[PDB]
DNA sequence: GCCTATCGATGTATATATCTGACACGTGCCTGGAGACTAGGGAGTAATCCCCTTGGCGGTTAAAACGCGGGGGACAGCGCGTACGTGCGTTTAAGCGGTGCTAGAGCTGTCTACGACCAATTGAGCGGCCTCGGCACCGGGATTCTGAT
DNA sequence: ATCAGAATCCCGGTGCCGAGGCCGCTCAATTGGTCGTAGACAGCTCTAGCACCGCTTAAACGCACGTACGCGCTGTCCCCCGCGTTTTAACCGCCAAGGGGATTACTCCCTAGTCTCCAGGCACGTGTCAGATATATACATCGATAGGC
């Protein structure tokens, strides 16, 4: 048997809004943090809690931006979120010039 | 390694945001937005660290930088 | 102790010292730390009461960051107070738009 | 090693007041401590700015009252103000 | 006879008002509204000639920015008319309630 | 007629052409008809917030007159700093 | 050249800046070099904004910088608009901007 | 009463950058507010930075790092340069 | 079905002319800055201890990645009809000049309680160390959603 | 409306380590005393904020008509979604350097604090020049008209 397009999506929304974990993988985010940091000062050590806090903040910010993006998508009578939706959401917040 | 933020990870982030259906061009935009966010939040953590004669970026520096941009983080040292 | 004299559990003396070492003002009055400690205790009691109610509704007997997030986001005034705060390991309030649900 | 301070015991006493049998985890302990610190600094910076505004140099209870009224929301700034006034009154009553 | 069309005069109005610093709300009604909004919080209150002007300047700055966001939300939904849904969205994404 | 006048509610005193003028300074070409009573509410709420903060400032200083500095301080408390009108 | 601003080579005051730092409760011991640095920074920013506003005044055939010119200078430049973006300039107006969708064809 | 302002200093800066251009009283009232706001922002950042490191002093360095944190990239890089110039040739004499 | 000549309809921008109101500049004064000097503690230095991040290895699992079909949604096109724009004449009230009053801002001077500092004392509070119960888990059944009959 | 059947709920056993006590100890809060600036309090001045009327005059209001934008419907398509399969590296567990954060004590210079002295800095009063404001020009924007092509 098969599930129709959308129902398992609703199941995932109900699943991931119920948990409190960190969705992005730890090691790739750690590497991203260090490669970004190297551009400012070379060979910086990081406390594990520093990268953990950075990850938590990044996920919170991205989830809030996705909420605004979903609101923008629903405004245009669409269920698909598109890059223009993210652009509009970041702009209105003043995050984008 | 900005590509390390995988497509399923961004999809999970969208599901926790209430999104039901995602365009195929969302992933690159999300990666770019995350990169700008991290650059903004790390350029200040590294400055808070440089002023302190430290080579280790502590959680306090990250918390201070995040608080400076109007994003107060509770539970990681403050 | 001023905490017992003021009838509080929060520390009046440490609040005075922190008001003193923070460069907030050259001089600090006698009643300022008592009032500040009372307000802080009231706010802490409010958050803890709502969080414990949420934990009881979840059958958890120990408050965890998720319960704090639920209590804060469920109360309008506390949400306004903690509106630009990101409680770590808190998650998001369950909410799905009506359009997304099937007809 | 160092000597650190936190608002961990007083919060744990308030918890016994509100819910006698409930507990709190370490992460929640740190989160509540950070909340208390943040509110303290907000209500202290507002009071300092208010004192500066009126060419004032003393932070007294009136500045704290008005800062709690500016910062806190509508209904949360009423019970808090009443509690602070009660605490100040009963502190000045006793020696 | 000479009859301009829907939207022709509007553009000239946009160009005229975007080139001007004049305060586009009339001062006396706004002053009265300010006093009665202030009278719920405290009675027996007086206002200086400059406090009301500062309030009005801030108010129209806020409203102009909000209308920019409202027009951009309208264009997002493939519309040229700005509707109340647009204002509600443009104030939701910015966190105001 | 020579008896009295309507005594209009003055949130209506922010007339339709005034709101339209504000929209046109915002770059709006075409405007709906239900967006006036909503703009009035938005403006009213903004004014309540700002005026409540400035009246708290005024009361703390033990004054009966709302100074321009009180309004500027109330606006700056909300991330709406106003240049040119004091401070 | 007895003034500290003379030794610092700045037009903005250094004694006034030092007094404001001391009496502002910023810290309990203001260093001797902080006022000079802060005065230089403020002078730099003021000169930047004024030079950008005078150009707008010249382009508009005006010999006096009014708030309109300051608004144009601040909002046109990316860095100043970033520093002063969420700040209101009284009687400054808005930047002329009409969007492609609305213009006629 | 006795009131202080930055007007004369802004006017001297104007004569340097644009010797032939004047300024209105409202533009000057805006520029003075700008100077005050930037002063408070930089000074508050410096004070908080002193507090973080358990220090008790605002040195020229703390002002430098507050400038780096607050001002945008290019403006920060030029402002630090000119402030360093001012401090070094002040301490020279 | 053009889109290209062309009208006379209004709008904008640019030209010179004469005022005023507000902008430069000067004058006198005084309050704040500059130049002495002091004592003292805050910051810089060197030196030591030890946590703590870094890199390495291996295993095992989950997760990520790639491929496929197909169906549900985005998008273009079309038609309909009500709402919004534009112009007219008429009416309302904002704007600016008066009028008059007086509450309230803003200053000085007084003086006395509150607070700033110091010293001696003690117990709250923090960490060391310990333990016991609760929660994450794991797997087994029932359960409730569902997916085409 | 109906079944089977994936996928969360529900339940009991297990069990690991973190939350909750109990103690030793120190350094931070408390008590007591003294001294000095600072702030509530009285008093007086006069600035400017309050209401109103009078009068002009442009904005606001009400109404009509016409056009075009919004909204619903339909149809085509492609691009996402959900499942299976194979691949990849994240996670974890452990051990091990050693670099760097945190302490310690010592020491010298920078900064507060005081006093004296005067020159930079604005209030006040002023003359005149940029700019408000014109109405004149001269020239564009824009249906509407109707001509071939």
């Amino acid at each position: 048997h098969r599930y129709r397009p959308g129902t398992v999506a609703l199941r995932e929304i109900r699943r991931y809004q119920k948990s409190t974990e960190l969705l992005i993988r730890k090691l790739p985010f750690q590497r991203l943090v260090r490669e970004i940091a190297q551009d400012f000062k070379t060979d910086l050590r990081f406390q594990s809690s520093a990268v953990m806090a950075l990850q938590e903040a990044s996920e919170a910010y991205l989830v809030a931006l996705f909420e605004d993006t979903n609101l923008c998508a629903i405004h245009a009578k669409r269920v698909t979120i598109m890059p223009k939706d993210i652009q509009l959401a970041r702009r209105i917040r003043g995050e984008r010039a | 390694n900005i590509q390390g933020i995988t497509k399923p990870a961004i999809r999970r982030l969208a599901r926790r945001g209430g999104v039901k259906r995602i365009s195929g061009l969302i992933y690159e935009e999300t990666r770019g937005v995350l990169k700008v966010f991290l650059e903004n939040v790390i350029r200040d953590a590294v400055t808070y660290t440089e002023h302190a004669k430290r080579k280790t970026v502590t959680a306090m520096d990250v918390v201070y930088a995040l608080k400076r941009q109007g994003r107060t983080l509770y539970g990681f040292g403050g | 102790t001023r905490s017992s004299r003021a009838g509080l559990q929060f520390p009046v003396g440490r609040v005075h010292r922190l008001l003193r070492k923070g460069n907030y003002a050259e001089r600090v009055g006698a009643g300022a730390p008592v009032y500040l400690a009372a307000v802080l205790e009231y706010l802490t009691a409010e958050i803890l009461e709502l969080a414990g109610n949420a934990a009881r509704d979840n059958k958890k007997t120990r408050i965890i960051p998720r319960h704090l997030q639920l209590a804060v986001r469920n109360d309008e005034e506390l949400n306004k107070l903690l509106g630009r705060v990101t409680i770590a390991q808190g998650g998001v309030l369950p909410n799905i738009q009506s359009v997304l649900l099937p007809k | 090693k160092t000597r650190k301070e936190s608002y961990a015991i007083y919060v744990y006493k308030v918890l016994k007041q509100v819910h006698p049998d409930t507990g709190i985890s370490s992460k929640a302990m740190s989160i509540m401590n950070s909340f208390v610190n943040d509110v303290f600094e907000r209500i202290a910076g507002e009071a300092s700015r208010l004192a500066h505004y009126n060419k004032r140099s003393t932070i007294t209870s009136r500045e704290i009252q008005t800062a709690v009224r500016l910062l806190l929301p509508g209904e949360l700034a009423k019970h808090a103000v009443s509690e602070g006034t009660k605490a100040v009154t009963k502190y000045t009553s006793a020696k």
